[PDB]
């Protein structure tokens, strides 16, 4: 009955209600509940978990921070990963991101943003006679 | 029939400035540009090859509904001759029942429109493309 | 003006008018996403703004605000970014970032600090080295969407030259974001001071398990790669939009040329018929 | 001598194209168009002053040998001044070779090719 907000430098993860948080702290592993003492910490490279009605994801956090307060608990992990697309084996988010992206845009809108620039130099001298 | 025909065409010359940049585009833009491409590529005629009514207003059918979609762009000028090699032979009813209800002021009807549907999907599914 | 060389030129100004017409799409395109992409990394910025605030409140002892937040005596050299856009056709943005950089430079000079500048974008890193001051570091090749990885080449390296006592202050000039038709450059101080422009939020304390001193300087590294990340985000969403307004400008202009081309390949017409008609009724005489 | 001339020259007006807007060009686009400059700087030349067969081929060995890519473009008018001074003067007997064998098969004999590049190499020295 807290709620959690897991935001990353590109983009955000979760925002939904949590009923357990086991976060990886640095001196040691500590469970945040829904009205938690305040609290504000660095994370370390490790696998912090949510409990959804005893159902556990493995939101693995590469690092960064987290900010839990008595009303709300925001995850500034500045680094997340997420053991879902069969354990980041399929990585199907990933796989887009190797073809869907880093494929087509920027390297499609590169070549194309670098062709036009040519056919419109090129033009401009062909047309440097009025 | 060529209404729509005559509408893609003028939709794909309003953007034919953007055939060479359709990859980085919508998806509505690049699926008008495809179409019109397929569209103009069917047009290329050889010569000395007249096509009767029919057998156009049956290549216009298939182009018009969503059927050369999967066919490559290259490849629908051989994919409209081996089609009309298809009706010719395996299908030679379909050409005269098009051609009896020409004129006819409903033009899709129901017979001829199952027959032409049905003609096509065998051509598509026995052709390979 | 031959009826027919007006022609030629009638038909190439038509053609840079479609390709600036292109142009001036594809950007507002890239604007979009660019615009998109800053609204989804400010939660990220915005979340930590008030831990700054949060924990700059909580530490006050000159001894123990060590690190980064050292707010150092007797300055003697500052590092400054310049984020450019890594093609041209932008228009005025890029002359104005360079000249509010060259302004801040000879300023800095003035005051008898030497200066150094890390450049992100090809158009920054050539200008500077014409200039003759060579930057230290550079990062270009950047997409349009880069990661903060991406920002980390340049970053790291302004701060470890930070921490060692190589530049005492550090400074960001980027493309402000105002408006669709306005981007100007903007200075941003990076030497972590404080954030409490948000009142510190609640301001509410916290228990600081690894510690004081190790939460706050494993935090202000990431607080100006934020900073960075975010202006380099900005400078992006500035570039297509002042991308997209010269565009929009040279293809009004491609437009009148068209039509001032327009009249006089008619006039030229006119002109050549008007002749083609009178030798032929001279020689019938 | 003077097809590599005007091969270069035809080039250099290829590439204004790219001269006028582009500036990332790699170092080979660059030294091209240099090269295309110096050239065309060298035929700027003036009223009232005809050069000699001699002179003319002379001129242009240097140049297309690269023996003429150190000199900065505005300045090429005046080496090629003092060049003609310097061979006037320093070494008449080269230009006197170079006009008796213009009409070889092969120009560059090595007996032409010798004390004509050491001619330009002395001058590199002598000037600048």
């Amino acid at each position: 009955p807290i709620h959690l907000e897991i935001v990353t430098a590109e983009r955000v993860i979760l925002s939904d209600d949590v009923d357990m948080i086991s976060a990886p702290t640095k001196d040691g592993r500590v469970g945040i509940l829904p009205r938690h003492a305040p609290l504000m910490t660095i994370l370390e490279p490790g696998e912090l978990d949510i409990i959804k009605n005893g159902e556990r994801t493995p939101f693995a956090v590469s690092g960064g921070f987290m900010e839990v307060l008595p009303h709300r608990v925001t995850i500034l992990a500045d680094t997340v990963e997420r053991a879902d697309e069969i354990d980041e084996a399929r990585a199907e988010q990933a796989r887009a991101e190797a073809e869907a992206r880093r494929r087509e845009a920027q390297s499609e809108r590169d070549m194309a943003l670098a062709e036009a620039k040519l056919r419109k130099e090129m033009v401009r001298l062909r047309v440097a006679q009025l | 029939v060529a209404g729509k025909l005559k509408g893609e065409l003028a939709q794909f010359r309003d953007l034919a400035a953007f055939a060479q940049f359709a990859s980085d585009l919508d998806a509505t833009t690049k699926a008008q540009i495809e179409r019109g491409q397929r569209l103009q590529e069917l047009l290329k005629q050889p010569q000395y090859q007249p096509l009767p009514v029919e057998d156009q207003v049956a290549v216009l059918y298939a182009a018009t509904n969503n059927y050369l979609d999967d066919v490559p762009v290259p490849l629908i000028t051989k994919w409209r001759d081996d089609f009309l090699a298809f009706l010719r032979t395996a299908h030679p009813e379909v050409r005269k029942l098009i051609y009896d209800n020409r004129l006819d002021r409903k033009f899709p009807t129901p017979e001829v429109k199952e027959a032409l549907e049905a003609a096509i999907k065998e051509f598509k599914a026995t052709s390979n493309y | 003006p031959s009826s027919r060389e007006i022609k030629r030129r009638i038909r190439s100004v038509k053609n840079v008018a479609q390709i600036t017409r292109a142009m001036e799409m594809v950007s507002a395109s890239k604007m979009r996403r660019a615009q998109r992409n800053v609204l989804a990394t400010r939660p990220y910025a915005d979340r930590m703004r008030e831990v700054m605030a949060n924990l700059t409140a909580r530490v006050v002892g000159a001894a123990r605000r060590g690190t980064l937040l050292e707010k150092r005596e007797t300055v003697k050299s500052v590092a400054l970014l310049v984020v450019t856009p890594d093609r041209g056709l932008c228009g005025s943005l890029v002359a104005n970032v360079l000249r509010r950089a060259g302004r801040f430079i000879t300023e800095q000079r003035a005051m008898g600090r030497t200066v150094d500048v890390y450049t992100f974008g090809r158009k920054g890193r050539d200008f500077f080295l014409r200039t003759g001051f060579a930057p230290a570091g550079e990062a270009t090749r950047l997409g349009d969407a880069p990661k903060l990885e991406a920002i980390l080449g340049v970053a790291i390296s302004a701060i470890n030259g930070f921490q060692s006592g190589k530049y005492d202050e550090l400074y960001i000039i980027y493309s402000e974001f105002i408006n669709t038709l306005v981007q100007r450059p903007a200075i941003k101080q990076l030497l972590p001071v404080e954030s409490p422009d948000i009142s510190t939020t609640t301001n509410v304390d916290y228990t600081y398990e690894p510690g004081e001193e190790e939460v706050l300087n494993s935090i202000l590294p990431r607080y100006v790669e934020t900073q960075i990340y975010q202006a380099v985000l900005e400078s992006i969403a500035s570039e297509h939009s002042a991308r997209m307004v010269a565009m929009r400008n040279a293809t009004n202009n491609a437009k009148d040329l068209v039509r001032d081309l327009t009249l006089s390949f008619n006039k030229a017409r006119q002109a050549a018929i008007t002749k083609e008609v009178s030798e032929i009724a001279s020689g019938a005489a």
